[PDB]
């Protein structure tokens, strides 16, 4: 029996690490999320500096 | 018998699968939206480059 | 104790061990991934980085040009 | 075999909008090196050109179930013209990504009054050539006998497949003949025999047709030899013609009906 | 034949374990791979902001070359 | 430059014979110490063992006129299955014949119904290397990125030379790529990379497989590294996986399809 | 150099047990006054925790000849798991016994079927094992330009039981020192009965370049006890007069700028870090 203890034994390091391994997923989608939106933000703001930069770069033209 | 423990842990393990599986295909729409943000970004330096040669021919013009 | 049962908690033990198996793929797959784009985020802040360097230099032109 | 896909579509008169249901993919080809693929689709209409609708992508699994919902502002009266285009796609993280298989719906076959849901297998894109057929050609220009011996058809798949074969002039069909139908088969044989009277002074100047079908009418495909024929199809007329009371056989390649009737338009 | 079949229980009995243990290997080399990617994160999550703060100054600085523009232009 | 042959063909169906007609050979290489060789033609079937049949000696001659016929008592239904082989050799008084050069014609390709008569640009015997290509290889086992970039490609080979690239697993094609194609040139530069997503897991189970075509498909050659690869190849790739993110170019001789195929067969 | 010591190894099939021998030690050092050592045995199994057996002790011999037999009522297909260990000692009476040499012999070597019976060389024993209590995981990020310092506690493993059949409340403290002094304090989450924590908790402290290569950033952990003072499990130290792994990653956080640098450590004795700490 011994054998299964140590099976036993090993059983439960499992089920620890498998909560260790939860909590870790957890903050990994939790930071995923943010920095979505964060990206998300991000594109919203260069494209807006692109439109500005475009603008800008013609109406400059025009006065050469 | 660890029927019990088993089940428990089992449980866990398929928990852990989903929200790792939720995880990894959001993962992959922040690989879209990253691609998306590296060409805007490689057209947004292309049009200060130009910007900035049309405003150094606007300075060698007006000042 | 007897054969059914001890056969029937192996097939249990393989079950759990074929899920756990799964979601180390899933963890190797995730750290891949992040890496990658890792990668592609680098050359995002490279580009930015000369955005900044041109519009600045053209901002300073424009302010010259005004003068 | 590209797998299939489940749909659902509703067109919401309340509100004046077309809603078309993604549910789920089933079966789908492997290319990845994994062993699975990255499956995501695309959705949209072709005669509209705004921007195409996408799905999430989900990792690794040649089943995704997807249940996704888009919705198109188009009204009824303008919706018949517009047809819906249905493409599932494989994700690459480092190149253009490759289409895994799709599929059309014109929004002017559907019989609206229904809520409609059904799997649909994925068709190629691309791609084709739809088989090939073998007969033989012979011309006695003193008697003016014109003998076609349709002697067997290959690749057929998209089965009970047919033959259909016309004599043509001037645009104007003139005579039309048919072989008996093989039953579950995709390599049928005929070995049917069918004549013409065509003089020698007009020999030069006609067509001879030859379709394939297969029975449901649907074409699988077709081809033409004589005048304003090209590449082995005038080559087998000038060998034909040739040889007198000598039988020649030949293989050739089947073409879309829109080219061969575009040849035929002149 | 009842000899034979204690044998196989003993056996199924030491299989078991050995796949627990491989489930410790794979539980371990899982944890490691999470806090690679975890590090990634946090180390891209920095660089991100570094964007952003990039971002804000080429907006700020466009809208004073767009100020000196309208000035030359009126 | 070998030399040219002009030759003729008809099938006598009245007494059921195929004639060969042997008409002459112009431009012929010199290996004789008088300036002109003593060129001969020996003609058969490869399917056939019969012994071939031979034209008479032409003396010092790089263009001579053969003007003879042979015949083949061989039924049509049974022709199709042979082939013609031409052969022209170089008469020595005091050793071997020396062949000048060779050609062959399939039966099978002929499309009857016509005399045939043709010049032909004779082909050398027994060899092929058919160029070299240099490419670099890159792998990141922590990213899975593998980046394959197509540098270049030499004495291309038998212009308008372009390359293919297939990703191999287990006799499975799963990813193909293409390169630009270069016109008139036997010696393109290309530089183009193109890059596939490879777990670590997999990198020693997998095969890449490079191929170099000529546009008209015909092949100009092949080779593949990766698992069961030899030699060079396997060495490159060794190379490759013992160096994280360093490129690695390397340049390799090109083998025919047939052995790189029996070696992908496994 | 040592000695010798000649043993026999017999498993009993009838009984299922192990039967070991100590028939006799030779050429033995010689470290008592009387010219010659008192020495005797102790024969066990590593794996196993169970009482060691020892043999009769000696009287002033360099060559003695125990003679004795010791029984392990172990089933054999257990057996060739384990490893026998024997221990050559000398005795004392007024001070601790020191150990004259010992030997290994792992069972799987062993062929089984055969009465065993040899002299083997005895072997300079092992030095003592540190206790360890266990190893963190933390990552590093310097700043030069902001002159931000990042420290991320993300994990322990391996720790040392503190409470009665439990290691509980693991908690880190985080201390910022210079010149002996007590600078700035934090203090992570506690957790509770885990000998394996996971924080995943970033601080962040504000240190200017031209003192980076004079600080010190200082790791603790310990296990909290709701009533009474709270006992430190282990502690580490980073940065100035650090020394191997903290001192490459110290080296590592300054050689990548802005880059966050995750590492293990092993957990050292407060006692050796706080009297390293208090030296300047
Ligand atoms: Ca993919
Ligand atoms: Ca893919
Ligand atoms: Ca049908
Ligand atoms: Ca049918
Ligand atoms: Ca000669
Ligand atoms: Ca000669
Ligand atoms: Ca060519
Ligand atoms: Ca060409
Ligand atoms: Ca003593
Ligand atoms: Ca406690
Ligand atoms: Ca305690």
């Amino acid at each position: 029996m011994a054998r299964e203890n140590e099976m036993d034994e090993n059983l439960e390091q499992v089920s620890g690490i498998i909560g260790n391994l939860r909590h870790m997923a957890l903050d990994m989608g939790n930071e995923i999320d943010t920095q979505n939106r964060q990206i998300d933000r991000i594109m919203e703001k260069a494209d807006s500096n692109k439109t500005r930069i475009d603008e800008a770069n013609q109406r400059a033209t025009k006065m050469l | 018998g660890s029927n019990r423990r088993l089940q428990q842990t089992q449980a866990q393990v398929d928990e852990v699968v989903d929200i790792m599986r939720v995880n990894v295909d959001k993962v992959l729409e922040r690989d879209q939206k990253l691609s998306e943000l590296d060409d805007r970004a490689d057209a947004l330096q292309a049009g200060a480059s130009q910007f900035e040669t049309s405003a150094a021919k606007l300075k060698r013009k007006y000042w | 104790m007897a054969l059914s049962e001890i056969e029937t908690r192996h097939s249990e033990i393989i079950k759990l061990e074929n899920s756990i198996r799964e979601l180390h793929d899933m963890f190797m797959d995730m750290a891949m991934l992040v890496e990658s784009q890792g990668e592609m985020i680098d050359r995002i802040e490279y580009n930015v980085e000369h955005a900044v360097d041109y519009v600045e230099r053209a901002v300073s032109d424009t302010k010259k040009a005004v003068k | 075999k590209l797998g299939k896909l489940q749909y659902s579509l509703d067109y919401d008169f309340q509100n004046n909008q077309l809603l078309v249901g993604i549910i789920q993919a089933a079966e789908l080809p492997a290319l990845d090196m994994g062993g699975t693929s990255d499956p995501y689709v695309k959705v949209f209409l072709l005669p509209d050109k705004k921007k195409k609708f996408e799905t999430k992508v989900h990792r690794k699994t040649l089943n995704p179930v997807f249940n996704e919902q888009f919705t198109f502002k188009v009204p009824y009266s303008e919706l018949g013209g517009k047809t819906l285009v249905m493409a599932v796609y494989d994700f690459d993280r480092f190149s253009k990504h490759d289409i895994i298989g799709e599929f059309k719906v014109p929004m002017n076959t559907v019989d609206f009054g229904h809520v409609t849901e059904e799997w649909r297998d994925l068709q190629s894109a691309e791609k084709e050539k739809l088989g090939d057929i073998c007969f033989s050609l012979r011309y006695v220009p003193t008697a003016g006998k014109l003998t076609v011996v349709i002697l067997e058809a290959k690749n057929l798949k998209k089965s009970d497949p047919y033959v259909k074969i016309h004599l043509m002039q001037n645009g104007k069909r003139l005579k039309k003949k048919k072989t008996t139908i093989k039953k579950n088969t995709l390599n049928p044989y005929y070995n049917e025999s069918f004549s013409f009277e065509v003089p020698f002074e007009q020999i030069q100047k006609v067509q001879v047709v030859v379709t394939v079908l297969d029975y449901d009418n649907d074409a699988i495909g077709k081809v033409f030899v004589g005048y304003n024929s090209t590449g082995a199809e005038l080559r087998h007329w000038s060998d034909m013609l040739a040889n007198p009371r000598r039988p020649i056989a030949q293989w050739h390649t089947l073409q879309v009906e829109e080219e061969v009737d575009a040849m035929l338009a002149v | 034949e009842l000899e034979e079949m204690q044998r196989r229980a003993d056996q199924l009995a030491d299989e078991s374990l050995e796949s627990t243990r491989r489930m410790l290997q794979l539980v371990e080399e899982s944890k490691d791979a999470g806090i690679r990617t975890l590090v990634m994160l946090d180390e891209q999550g920095e660089q991100l902001d570094r964007v952003e703060e990039g971002m804000n100054h080429i907006n700020q600085d466009m809208k004073e070359a767009e100020k000196n523009l309208k000035d030359l232009g009126k």
